[PDB]
Formats: structure tokens, sequence, C-alpha cells
């Protein structure tokens, strides 16, 4: 199958900016590529097809170029209505169409490192036979942030999940919570619980941790 | 709007329907595209005007696309459903007549499919207590962990709605167990932790659960 890789993952922008998103195909596809716009909770909307043809009634500030493997979508002067997620799609083959992973165009602000806080399980939860640890990343920009959990130095893979807020309408940041869930029994078998956070506003990854017994 | 979606246990079947008014379903190619919560678009299947059908690897052998021209309706039969098939499903097509084969200018509203073995279950509401671990520049973070409930939704307020600013109630996540979990957090001045109480109010109507949880500060 053809993999479509868009970049960047989030494009920071302001009203009036000239904004360009890129989309790369893992196989050549001539001009058989379309661009979609999508807002949260709503269906996608076709902007451009055949790489450079406008769907009728779409504003002419939208343009596209490329043919082969490298394609660009340009918004010449961003409007408030244009903050959204944008997808490319290839239809080179009749047999299998694929979309890129999406590019979110959000409201540009200064870089802000997250405040990272960690919450051991409540003694309350411990009596139910499970133990959850929560790592809060508060008020950060841009959206890209990596959370890694370690228990006594062991990378945890499969027992965590993440949730992110929409861009704050006031301060334009994001916040993120990750929950690591273990059995009571193995929680009481280990000592160090560590949330490692990677974010552009940090000079290096930050680790917030606690030892099980202490508070 | 697409229908036939909703809740189904793993191994079960659903039959989506996409009834259209504005064009005939059989003169066009029609497709299904799905989107998991928080994720991108995944093309699922296509039926061309000539009747040919094609499927993404991930669904071949389990899904069947079809149309009934009499009712002007597109279908997706979904068998042997798995948790990873949880998604919003859109039917889509192209109304512009042009020589092109694959762009989509018509999209349905979308309909949510959730694949879970879970029965109705009220949340456990666990405190996220403020402490040194959650204070910074004179502001402390605290919250409530609203764990293992089904189905959606829950509502969370703080101090019965008196406390709204600084509150972040995160989108729920469907866990590998088939139960949902979410957190709600709030940042407040740390000087307030001893002098004022913070309570999160969690309502889960399906289970008739209404919990008020006091979040006491840790003295470490």
């Amino acid at each position: 199958d053809i993999q479509m890789t868009q970049s960047p993952s989030t494009l920071s922008a302001s009203v009036g900016d000239r904004v360009t998103i890129t989309c790369r195909a893992s196989q050549s596809i001539s001009s058989w590529l379309a661009w979609y716009q999508q807002k949260p909770g709503k269906a996608p909307k076709l902007l451009i097809y055949d790489a450079s043809s406008l769907e009728s009634g779409v504003p002419s500030r939208f343009s596209g170029s490329g043919s082969g493997t490298e394609f660009t979508l340009t918004i010449s002067s961003l409007q408030p209505d244009d903050f959204a997620t944008y997808y490319c799609q290839q239809y080179n083959t009749y047999s299998w169409w694929t979309f890129g992973q999406g590019t979110k165009v959000d409201i540009k602000r200064t870089v802000a490192a997250p405040s990272v806080f960690i919450f051991p399980p409540s003694d309350e939860q411990l009596k139910s036979g499970t133990a959850s640890v929560v790592c809060l990343l508060n008020n950060f920009y841009p959206r890209e942030a990596k959370v890694q959990w370690k228990v006594d130095n062991a990378l945890q893979s499969g027992n965590s999940q993440e949730s992110v807020t929409e861009q704050d309408s006031k301060d334009s940041t994001y916040s993120l919570s990750s929950t690591l869930t273990l059995s009571k029994a193995d929680y009481e078998k280990h000592k160090v619980y560590a949330c490692e956070v990677t974010h552009q506003g940090l000079s290096s990854p930050v680790t917030k941790s606690f030892n099980r017994g202490e508070c | 709007v697409e229908s036939g979606g909703g809740l189904i246990q793993p191994g079960g079947s659903l039959r989506l329907s996409c009834a259209v008014s504005g064009f005939t379903v059989s003169s066009k190619y029609m497709t299904w595209v799905r989107q998991a919560p928080g994720k991108g678009l995944e093309w699922v299947s296509v039926i061309y005007g000539g009747g040919s059908t094609y499927y993404a690897d991930s669904v071949v052998g389990r899904f069947t696309i079809s149309r009934d021209n009499s009712k002007n309706t597109l279908y997706l039969q979904m068998n042997s459903l798995r948790a990873e098939d949880t998604a919003v499903y859109y039917c889509a097509s192209r109304l512009g007549v042009r020589a092109t084969t694959g762009d989509l200018d018509y999209w349905g509203q979308g309909t949510l499919v959730t694949v879970s073995s879970a029965s109705t279950k009220g949340p456990s509401v666990f405190p996220l207590a403020p402490s040194s671990k959650s204070t910074s520049g004179g502001t402390a973070a605290l919250g409530c962990l609203v764990k293992d409930y089904f189905p959606e939704p829950v509502t969370v307020s703080w101090n019965s709605g008196a406390l709204t600013s600084g509150v972040h109630t995160f989108p729920a996540v469907l866990q590998s167990s088939g139960l949902y979990s979410l957190s709600s957090v709030v940042t407040v001045p740390s000087s307030s932790l001893g002098t004022q109480t913070y309570i999160c109010n969690v309502n889960h109507k399906p289970s008739n659960t209404k919990v008020d949880k006091r979040v006491e500060p840790k003295s470490c």
C-alpha cells in the first residue's frame, strides 16, 4: 500500500499568514492526489483534486502543486475559518486509496514548556485491586509532546493512554494527561514511578517521579 | 445520515446504511471512510458505478459494501468486529461529474461505531491530590480520575459549577478493557489548599451514578 506522510504534524499560524503543508507519497502517483479540510466533530470537505484543481466554490486562496511523490497545499492568506486539520489522499490505484496522517493548522503563539505534575494512585483506588498513575502536562505549545512511563527503569508499553485538550481559546496552549494502569499487586512490588516528558520548550527531556512509599 | 452504527460486542456484526438524496447511488462510485477517535481518516472500501468492489487489507474478509438502487442506499456489512474497528464511519462519493476516479466531494454526517464487550458500569471517582509534586509558581494542580465506566458520557463539574476557570476535563479514552476513563484537573493558588475545599461532581446517567469527591491536599 502507498503510505502518505504529511508534514508538519502541526503548523503554527496567524490570520494573514501564507501557509504551506507538504505531503509525500511512498510510491509515485502522478497528480492523483486530493486535499481535504476537517474541523473537529465535522465531516471532511474536498478542497483540491488532481493535485491542482479546485473543487468548485472553494476559495481561491487555496492552491496545490506537485506530481510524482512530493505535493504541497498552500493557503495564501489564512482566514480565521482555516484553522483546521488537513488531509492528503492518493487515488493512484483503483484498488486502494490512502490518506496522510493529517496536519493541524492551529493558532500560533510563543513556545511554552509544559508544567509536568505526577499523581501517585490514591489509597482509595488501591483497595479496588488496581493502581493508576497520572502525569499532567499543563499549558504547553506546540502540540507535539512525548510521554514515556518507566517503572523501576522498565519502559511501559501497552498499559497507558493519553488524552489532549483542544487549543485553549484564551492562552492558546494545550494540556495533556497520561494514565498508567497497573495491578495493585505489581504496583506494590516496584519502587520508582517515572513520567518522562519530551517537548520543544524543554532543553532536554524532563522526568517527574516518586517512590511508592514516601507521600 | 448514516445509521446502523452504535454499540456492538467483539465478534458481533453491524450493518451500516447510507441513504442519499441529491443523486442516484448507482451512477457514481461510493466509498466508506472511517476515523478512530483522535486519529486520521482510513479508507475502508469502494463500490464503483460498474459494480466492482475493493477493500483495505484491514477489513477484507469481514466487511462487504453493497448498494440497493431501489432504495438509493449504500451499505457496509461489518462482521467479526474487533475493538480496533471503533470509529466514526462516513459514506462518501463524488457528485461532480468529471473523468477523475477517487476524489470525494460528498461526505455523509458520519456515525459512531463502538466495539466493546462492556456492560453498563458506573465510574470509580479517585482523587488526584495536590502536593509538592503538583505545585509550581505558587499554583497547585489537582483533579479527579473518573475510571472504568460504560457507556459514555459522564459530566464533570467542580464545586457544583462554582469553579470553572483553570478546569481541564480531558476527552475520555476507551481502554483495552472496553471501559472508558477520563481525568478532570484544575489549577488553583496553593495558598488556597488549606483554606478551601475542592470537590468534583461526577454524573453518569446510564448507571444513575452521582458522586461528589472531595480532593484533600497532601502534606508532602
